[PDB]
RNA sequence: GUAAACUCCUGAACCCGGGACGAAACCCCCGAGGAGGGGACUGACGGUACCGGGGUAAUAGCGCCGGCCAACUCCGUGCCAGCAGCCGCGGUAAUACGGAGGGCGCGAGCGUUACCCGGAUUCACUGGGCGUAAAGGGCGUGUAGGCGGCCUGGGGCGUCCCAUGUG
RNA sequence: GGGAGCAAACCGGAUUAGAUACCCGGGUAGUCCACGCCCUAAACGAUGCGCGCUAGGUCUCUGGGUCUCCUGGGGGCCGAAGCU
């Protein structure tokens, strides 16, 4: 079946495209403790409908572009900027590193 | 260290270094004598040890102990290098292999002949 | 009556003007090879005597051991402060896989099939004391449901 | 704030029994009880019952002990020899059935919350399930 | 190869009558009845307190020497004993006893386990009619360990039967001196063998 | 050291004769060139394996022998000659050097060098520690992350079970 | 900026085989103030922070309650269990 997963939109800049951030939980293969990692997929939004802060389902799909190999299946909710917070601040901190 | 710490930093591997840069991990290495000579040992002992410096195929240059009584190594004796530190002498990392090349065996020896390239006497 | 086998005999030594005077330790294990077992460390100005003392001190301190077909009721981990030993039950046809010190114990204890290992320190004298203290806390099914009965 | 109420209680119990307390309390918890009821039904504790301390709901666990002992240090043997939290909050522990712990050759219990409820090692393998290995006792 | 070197020197090592000769070992000596002490110029001095190693070692020295077998084939069996589900200690021995060069000895066609090997490798034996010269042959239950047809008439073969007359034989075995054959009935239990070795030590030694 | 010598027995080698399995299909006739049946040719290894017959007692070597590690004495040597994996041995009384006698361990092998895992629980999840042994940040504020009290309900992601495909 | 006392460096006296030191007589940065850096230490309880749990005896600081005692929060010593 076409793989599918949900995630928060966190980039509306591109034309007819959006960025979805998706988390997944799994136990450390030697230290048990369940851990979370994340990834950003380039979703195809032909109707320019979905906006920032959206939680959505995306689907493994025909290659739209170099990085776009998914399409926005359907919305899940709008108010979710709280997550966009943590993601942006994460990118905020990188400043305070490189010298 | 908390499990989280282990999930982050993780336990470091060990990693060890080779007491013998005979290189290529080769079990042996042919070389050619250049300076055969006698040397005094370290602290608790005293005796004139017979060593020989040897230029390897590895472009190197190393001292090597010559085991057993008496030998026949000159300034150009090619000879097979074995590897095995001598604790008595500083800087000796390798034994020379008796019985191979210009490395003549030990004359007269009867016991442990194998370790000194001695043929079975009639 | 029982059985005798020494674990070690060391020659400690004290200082004193003119020179040093010595002594002799002696750790001995004792058992009927069926359940009764005891260990005694004995120290005397002389070896034979000291061994003899360990003999008495040994036959003194005893302990019944809940054997079972030759193995043990259940595995145990016992840390005698510094040293640590772990005993584990093993199906017959195995053997006495143990260090020297804990072997002489279990062998003169009727025990035959058991898995062991020494961790932390490994000082004979302490591994010894650790093995005794180990055996003590062994409890049989009857021993268990006896206390867990509460009636 | 107290991180893990569960291992706390097991400790209240532990620290208590080493001094031979009659019984000691512990904050009220529906899930905390199941551990007790199982600990009692298996005969490690006499039982328990809700109480109230200045409004605060608690759970009085009545400790069980062995008979007196002969010789030096008439220390009465312990019933609860060894209680120990397994699945800790910082490192969860979830076990299937075909590898569920076998504590001290059956001579020991091993609790574990499951999709059916709080069951013991043997009682869990009864229905043939698995879940968060709460802890082991013996 | 076997201990082609002197044999009676081995008995003198465990202070135990190791039966590996034949007529002589029941004479006034397996070499024993006159020299109950180890070979070499020393030996008959005050013996040394044997270490845990010394013992467990030499226990294994007996069991092997008893069957005149090589360390190679030997430990291969012990290990194999470890594989199959059962009491490795005794199981070993049974496998060790299922040796053809040894069954012929137990059936008494041969004065010793060594003479037995020679007769066997010489094909003078046969299982279920078919010939066999492999002294290592794993003897199965129900197998007929018979003396080869052209072999029966031999004198040495007869003499060993003229001694196996009436006198009993292994409880896991049946003689039949009339047909000059025999039979492997069942793998021996611990007791059915009376080897001077505590098999538990031999296991222990195999752990180093 | 029953070791040998010696007596007896068996008979690797070598000789004599026989001598394959691996190969039934393409192909040929009947029937239809089909399904079904019957018939024939083809073997590098190979005169090989194996069988029967006759038949000679017919290669043993290497490591070790102070402790770990187990197998002891004699002599030569004299901090020289040499040993050595660690601890160490030898400076005229060495079971530690060399030879010998003897002994232990292996055996058509025995030792050596190299490299990997073990031992090493010595990177410790299983399974380690930080007052003085190596190890708490000089002290705070706080970002991300990690973690989180008591009661009820919905969802069922983690977790658990069954089935099936896959492995 | 300020500089009384003290005082590395420096000078002299003495001591000593020597005495760039301990002792003595002098003595300058500095020690003090403003503002700006430096960011180390046996920055030691050589003991990271928080929460619960597990005898007591005694001295002391601080708060509440009618008070030869009970109840909080600190500073010490001895010591249950336990740890080492
Ligand atoms: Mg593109
Ligand atoms: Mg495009
Ligand atoms: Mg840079
Ligand atoms: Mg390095
Ligand atoms: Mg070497
Ligand atoms: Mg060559
Ligand atoms: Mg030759
Ligand atoms: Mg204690
Ligand atoms: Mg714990
Ligand atoms: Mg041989
Ligand atoms: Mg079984
Ligand atoms: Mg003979
Ligand atoms: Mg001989
Ligand atoms: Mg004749
Ligand atoms: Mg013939
Ligand atoms: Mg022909
Ligand atoms: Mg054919
Ligand atoms: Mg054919
Ligand atoms: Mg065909
Ligand atoms: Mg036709
Ligand atoms: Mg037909
Ligand atoms: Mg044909
Ligand atoms: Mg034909
Ligand atoms: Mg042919
Ligand atoms: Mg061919
Ligand atoms: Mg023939
Ligand atoms: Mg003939
Ligand atoms: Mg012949
Ligand atoms: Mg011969
Ligand atoms: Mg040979
Ligand atoms: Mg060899
Ligand atoms: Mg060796
Ligand atoms: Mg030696
Ligand atoms: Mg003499
Ligand atoms: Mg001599
Ligand atoms: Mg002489
Ligand atoms: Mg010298
Ligand atoms: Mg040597
Ligand atoms: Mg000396
Ligand atoms: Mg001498
Ligand atoms: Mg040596
Ligand atoms: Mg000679
Ligand atoms: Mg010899
Ligand atoms: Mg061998
Ligand atoms: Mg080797
Ligand atoms: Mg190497
Ligand atoms: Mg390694
Ligand atoms: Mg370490
Ligand atoms: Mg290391
Ligand atoms: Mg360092
Ligand atoms: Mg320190
Ligand atoms: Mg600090
Ligand atoms: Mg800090
Ligand atoms: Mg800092
Ligand atoms: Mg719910
Ligand atoms: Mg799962
Ligand atoms: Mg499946
Ligand atoms: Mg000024
Ligand atoms: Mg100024
Ligand atoms: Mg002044
Ligand atoms: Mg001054
Ligand atoms: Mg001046
Ligand atoms: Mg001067
Ligand atoms: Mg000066
Ligand atoms: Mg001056
Ligand atoms: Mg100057
Ligand atoms: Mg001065
Ligand atoms: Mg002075
Ligand atoms: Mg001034
Ligand atoms: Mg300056
Ligand atoms: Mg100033
Ligand atoms: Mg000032
Ligand atoms: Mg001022
Ligand atoms: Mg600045
Ligand atoms: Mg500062
Ligand atoms: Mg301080
Ligand atoms: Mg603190
Ligand atoms: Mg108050
Ligand atoms: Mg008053
Ligand atoms: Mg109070
Ligand atoms: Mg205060
Ligand atoms: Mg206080
Ligand atoms: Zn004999």
């Amino acid at each position: 079946p076409k793989k599918v997963l949900t995630g928060v939109v966190v980039s509306d800049k591109m034309q007819k495209t959006v960025t979805v951030l998706v988390e997944r939980q799994f136990p450390h293969p030697l230290y048990g403790k369940v851990i979370k990692r994340s990834k950003k997929y380039l979703a195809h939004d032909p109707e320019e409908k979905y906006k920032l802060g959206d939680v959505v389902e995306i689907i493994e799909s025909r290659p739209i572009s170099k990085r776009k190999r998914f399409r926005v299946l359907r919305l899940v909710e709008s108010g979710r900027m709280d997550l966009v917070e943590k993601y942006l601040i994460r990118r905020q901190n990188y400043q305070s590193l490189s010298k | 260290p908390t499990i989280n710490q282990l999930v982050r930093k993780g336990r470091e591997k060990v990693r060890k270094k080779s007491k013998v840069p005979a290189l290529k991990g080769a079990p042996f290495r042919r070389g050619v004598c250049t300076v055969v000579r006698t040397v005094t040992p370290k602290k608790p002992n005293s005796a004139l040890r017979k060593v020989a410096k040897v230029r390897l195929t590895s472009g190197y240059e190393v001292t090597a102990y010559i085991p057993g009584e008496g030998h026949n190594l000159q300034e150009h004796s090619v000879v097979l290098i074995r590897g095995g530190r001598v604790k008595d002498l500083p800087g000796v990392r390798y034994h020379i292999v008796r019985g191979v090349y210009d490395a003549a065996g030990v004359k007269d020896r009867k016991k442990s002949r194998s370790k000194y390239g001695t043929k079975k006497p009639k | 009556d029982f059985e005798e086998k020494m674990i070690l005999i060391r020659r400690t030594a004290r200082m004193q003007a003119g020179g040093r005077r010595f002594r002799f330790g002696a750790l001995v294990v004792v058992g009927d090879r069926q359940g009764r077992v005891g260990l005694g460390f004995g120290k005397a100005p002389e070896v034979p005597l000291a061994v003899q003392k360990a003999g008495y001190y040994a036959r003194r301190n005893m302990v019944e051991v809940p054997l079972q077909n030759g193995t043990i009721p259940h595995e145990i981990e016992v840390e005698f402060g510094a040293s640590k030993i772990v005993l584990k039950p093993a199906a017959p046809g195995t053997g006495v896989i143990a260090g020297a010190v804990p072997r002489a114990i279990l062998e003169l204890a009727g025990v035959t099939d058991i898995l062991t290992k020494e961790l932390g320190s490994r000082n004979p004298i302490n591994i010894a004391y650790a093995t005794m203290e180990a055996l003590r806390q062994l409890r049989t099914k009857a021993d268990v449901e006896r206390l867990r009965k509460g009636e | 704030m107290l991180t893990d109420p569960i291992a706390d209680m097991l400790t209240r119990i532990r620290n208590a029994t080493r001094v031979y307390k009659e019984s000691t309390d512990v904050p009220a918890s529906r899930f905390k009880e199941e551990i007790l009821r199982i600990l009692a039904r298996e005969g490690f504790i006499k039982g328990y019952e809700r109480v109230d301390v200045d409004g605060k709901p608690y759970l009085r666990v009545y400790l069980k002990y062995g008979p007196r002992r002969q010789g030096p240090d008439p220390r009465p043997e312990q019933v609860i020899h060894h209680i120990r939290r397994i699945s800790k909050p910082g490192r969860r522990v979830y076990v299937g059935v075909k590898e569920i712990p076998r504590v001290r050759r059956g001579l020991g219990i091993a609790i574990l919350s499951t999709s059916k409820g709080v069951l013991t090692d043997r009682e869990a393998r009864k229905l043939g399930v698995g879940g968060e290995l709460i802890c082991e006792v013996w | 190869g076997r201990y082609i070197g002197p044999v009676c020197r081995l008995c003198r090592r465990e202070g135990v009558k190791l039966y590996l000769k034949g007529e002589r070992c029941y004479s006034p000596k397996c070499a024993m009845e006159r020299r109950p002490y180890p070979p070499g110029q020393h030996g008959q001095k005050r013996a040394r307190r044997p270490s845990d190693y010394a013992v467990r070692l030499r226990e294994k020295q007996k069991l092997r020497r008893i069957y005149g077998i090589s360390e190679r084939q030997f430990r291969n069996l012990f290990e194999e004993a470890s594989k199959k589900k059962g009491v490795t200690g005794s199981v070993f021995l049974g496998l060790l006893e299922s040796r053809l060069d040894n069954v012929v000895y137990r059936l008494g066609f041969a004065v010793s386990r060594r003479q037995a090997r020679q007769l066997v490798r010489h094909g003078h034996i046969t299982v279920n009619g078919r010939r066999v010269d492999l002294p290592s042959y794993r003897v199965r239950p129900g197998d007929e360990i018979a003396v080869a047809e052209k072999s029966r008439n031999l004198e040495l073969i007869r003499q060993n039967l003229e001694a196996m007359k009436g006198r009993k034989v292994g409880p896991w075995l049946s003689l039949d001196v009339e047909g000059m054959k025999g039979k492997f009935l069942r793998l021996p239990d611990r007791e059915d063998l009376a080897l001077p070795v505590n098999e538990q030590l031999v296991i222990e030694f195999y752990s180093r």
